């Protein structure tokens, strides 16, 4: 027997019993997560640890056969996910020093509390206290409080952490042979060895950069009506030519200014659509709200939910003495098993949701019949990519009108229009820079380009300069402001959601053509489309077997990211903007700042 | 009047693994046939060969009863001429099979809460089963070239799989049991009739 033949041999044993030990888990994390008990905390640690302990042995034993004498590629993107070392190339002192570090940082940033000056006992964490002040004061100095106190306090301990944290995860990386960390990171969209779809590392870097070149003239136009806006409620801290105050932007970091809608809204006295009033004047429940979205799915030819997900989903919070983690989540627990966990209430956001999450599990079914290694989006974006455009379709108006929630006697205005794609440019436009911004720091980092004594130095050079916002206190190196975002302390990559967001767009402006929708891409509804919904599943039934560069070509005719389509939703909103800015600056001054 | 003993077949309190199938050799008693085929509470009901529809018209001299248990995606492997891992390993029809497979979701019996591990399969074999053919070996598979001694280890795998039966596991993924009537016709006697 050949070493491939062994491989699949090993393979066909690994996945009869990754399948089982995986269940388990999955079950006894699914009755902690709908019923907190102690009892129930360990035993999702008593299963959870056993089946990351197989995964650690198989993951040596698959290391046996070397990935060069493999030729049928699906066997080789099996063996090579469960082969990755991971933390387990280091010696055991530097990953146990490393796993103490993360958790510290992690620890960090979940109990990181804040207290008020002359009551040290009037102290808020970060959820829920800081966030509320971040997305809903108006305060210029409550709002700078929170935003310094958080980085000075909290951002400080995580300084000398992260440091440590750099040169270990450069040390795992460059002994699995690769550049550095980011180049780790980078690793989720390469693809080899198949001729007309690979996709290198470095190609992500080019690919980012070139396309976010596109994006710059619509964010610069955002910007400054934003900032314009902002200047008439805050004339004394705004500079018509300079940064953004970071602790102005409607949550701790910028990260989305969906929180500046208020203040910015273009015309403040025509009201959302919000269809929440007509789902309780019809006694609607959480039930219904699942109902039509499953009849959503169905219309363009996607299964029904399956049995069980309607006998274990859940659906409403139990409410009670039993208590329940209420953030809503898809789950594939395996063995045909799919389940939604979601304290819905009545309401317009979690009729979306619902759509969202109910997209999950139609891409968790599609791949089902995939290996179990290979039971998982394309890659890192594909997955939240779908489960948005899910919402797109639900939420606009000519959907809301044929399941009769959105009165026959309410038609668009174009000045409707402009306050919708507004609010949707301040999330998903507004946090384009951001991410991207953040992300390349990171890479910098990681690849030695910045030395310790200017990481804070270049973080805030990089914020003036692509974001356009800017500090309001200067910060020396004992800042680490960086981690004070849950991503970064927490070691997650961050790429991925401006992947994602550029992904979506494709898919729907891909699924909106085959279902021949006439008129400008943000008004689309693909229900009653089989032919869309066709498009969609022949990419999402590949799970992770091809290329992500060929299943993004089954949806959309190309093998890469593309802004286009982004671009093409936010038209209305580019043209409008423009005009709007006539008689303002447009960019910004680098060298303003609120501290003068 | 003797009639044939279908009930400890069909209602038998545990049904045996797929690689053990059982056999049970019906003789010399009264089929009611028409009984089964027209009960609707069986989810798969298909004949090859012979037909459903009142062919308790019909003598033979021998009838065999084999039963088991596998998931509901793998019944489609009980059938002529079908490849799988039970097809292959644990039970297989032959191409000229004249006989009756039958099969019902017996989730509420063979499921258990926490898993029943009560029913295997055979997951690696050497080579692929004659038609009724029945391993019940379990020398450990030697999937390499170094010999296995007798234990599990690199490239030696324990033969034998189980299936974990849990009540909230998919359609594909619950238990079913499966009866599978063999008729046969040897120049003899002709003793299971059964009008
Ligand atoms: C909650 O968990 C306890 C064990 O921790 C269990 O006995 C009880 O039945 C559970 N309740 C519900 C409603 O699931
Ligand atoms: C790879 O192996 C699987 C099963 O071992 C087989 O079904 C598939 O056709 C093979 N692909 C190639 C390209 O050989
Ligand atoms: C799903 O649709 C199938 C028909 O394709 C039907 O047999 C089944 O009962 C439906 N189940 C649910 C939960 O709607
Ligand atoms: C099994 O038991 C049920 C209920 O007693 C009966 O209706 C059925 O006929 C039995 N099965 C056979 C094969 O006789
Ligand atoms: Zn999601």
């Amino acid at each position: 027997s050949t070493i491939e033949e062994q491989a699949k041999t090993f393979l066909d044993k690994f996945n009869h019993e990754a399948e089982d030990l995986f269940y388990q888990s999955s079950l006894a994390s699914w009755n902690y997560n709908t019923n907190i008990t102690e009892e129930n905390v360990q035993n999702m640690n008593n299963a959870g640890d056993k089946w990351s302990a197989f995964l650690k042995e198989q993951s040596t034993l698959a290391q046996m056969y070397p990935l060069q004498e493999i030729q049928n590629l699906t066997v080789k993107l099996q063996l090579q996910a469960l082969q990755q070392n991971g933390s387990s190339v280091l010696s055991e002192d530097k990953s146990k020093r490393l796993n103490t570090i993360l958790n510290t940082m992690s620890t960090i940033y979940s109990t990181g509390k804040v207290c008020n000056p002359d009551n040290p006992q009037e102290c808020l964490l970060l959820e829920p206290g800081l966030n509320e002040i971040m997305a809903n004061s108006l305060d210029y100095n409550e709002r700078l409080w929170a935003w310094e106190s958080w980085r000075s306090e909290v951002g400080k301990q995580l300084r000398p952490l992260y440091e440590e944290y750099v040169v270990l995860k450069n040390e795992m990386a460059r002994a699995n042979h690769y550049e550095d960390y980011g180049d780790y990171w980078r690793g989720d969209y390469e693809v080899n060895g198949v001729d007309g779809y690979d996709y290198s590392r470095g190609q992500l870097i080019e690919d980012v950069e070139h396309t976010f070149e596109e994006i710059k003239p619509l964010y610069e136009h955002l910007h400054a009506y934003v900032r314009a806006k902002l200047m008439n409620a805050y004339p004394s801290y705004i500079s018509p030519i300079g940064c953004l105050p970071a602790h102005l932007l409607g949550d701790m970091w910028g990260r989305f200014w969906t929180n500046l809608y208020s203040l910015t809204v273009p015309f403040g006295q025509k009201p959302n659509i919000d269809v929440t009033d007509a789902m309780v004047d019809q006694a609607w429940d959480a039930q219904r709200i699942f109902k039509e979205a499953e009849k959503f799915f169905v219309s363009v030819g996607l299964p029904n939910m399956t049995q069980g997900f309607w006998e274990n989903s859940m659906l409403t919070d139990p409410g009670n003495v039993q208590k329940a983690v209420c953030h809503p989540t898809a789950w594939d627990l395996g063995k045909g098993d799919f389940r939604i966990l979601m304290c819905t209430k009545v309401t317009m956001d979690d009729f979306l949701t619902a759509h969202h999450e109910m997209g999950h599990i139609q891409y968790d079914m599609a791949y089902a019949a995939q290996p179990f290694l290979l039971r998982n989006g394309a890659n890192e974006g594909f997955h939240e990519a779908v489960g948005e455009i899910m919402s797109l379709s639900a939420a606009t108006p000519k959907h809301l009108k044929s399941i009769g929630l959105l009165s026959p006697d309410f038609q668009e205005d174009n000045e409707t229009e402009i306050n919708f794609l507004l609010k949707q440019a301040l999330t998903i436009v507004g946090t384009l820079p951001f991410t991207y911004m953040l992300e390349k720091w990171r890479w910098m980092v990681f690849k030695g380009e910045i030395p310790k004594d200017q990481w804070m130095k270049k973080w805030w050079e990089m914020k003036r300069e692509i974001v356009g916002v800017v500090e309001p206190v200067p910060h020396d190196e004992t800042y680490c402001d960086p981690a004070s975002l849950f991503h970064v302390s927490n070691d997650y990559s961050f790429i991925r959601y401006y992947t994602r967001t550029l992904y979506q767009f494709q898919f729907q402006e891909a699924l909106c053509q085959a279902a021949k929708h006439e008129g400008p891409l943000h008004k689309c509804d693909i229900s009653n489309s089989t032919e869309a919904g066709q498009k969609l599943f022949n990419m999402l039934r590949l799970g992770k077997s091809e290329p992500w560069t060929l299943a993004l070509e089954n949806v959309v005719g190309a093998k890469n990211m593309n802004v286009r389509p982004l671009l093409n939703y936010f038209e209305p909103l580019f043209t409008w903007l423009k005009d709007q800015n006539k008689n303002s600056f447009v960019g910004w001054s680098t060298d303003w700042s609120p501290y003068a | 009047t003797n009639l044939c003993p279908f009930g400890e077949v069909f209602n038998a309190t545990r049904f045996a693994s797929v690689y053990a199938w059982n056999r049970k050799r019906i003789s010399n008693c009264v089929a009611d046939y028409s009984v089964l085929y027209n009960s609707a509470s069986f989810s798969t009901f298909k004949c090859y060969g012979v037909s459903p529809t009142k062919l308790n018209d019909l003598c033979f001299t021998n009838v065999y009863a084999d039963s088991f248990v596998i998931r509901g995606d793998e019944v489609r492997q009980i059938a002529p001429g079908q490849t799988g891992k039970i097809a292959d390993y644990n039970y297989k029809l032959p191409d000229d099979f004249t006989g009756c497979v039958i099969a019902w979701n017996s989730n509420n019996l063979d499921s258990k809460v926490g898993g029943n591990y009560n029913y295997l399969y055979r997951l690696f074999r050497k080579s692929n089963l004659k038609p009724f053919e029945r391993d019940i070996s379990t020398e450990i598979y030697q999937a390499g070239s170094t010999p296995c001694n007798g234990v599990e280890g690199f490239n030696c795998y324990f033969p034998l799989q189980s299936y974990g039966f849990q009540p909230t596991n998919g359609v594909g993924y619950q238990p079913y049991r499966v009866v599978v009537l063999s008729f046969e016709l040897l120049h003899a006697p002709a003793t299971v009739c059964g009008p």
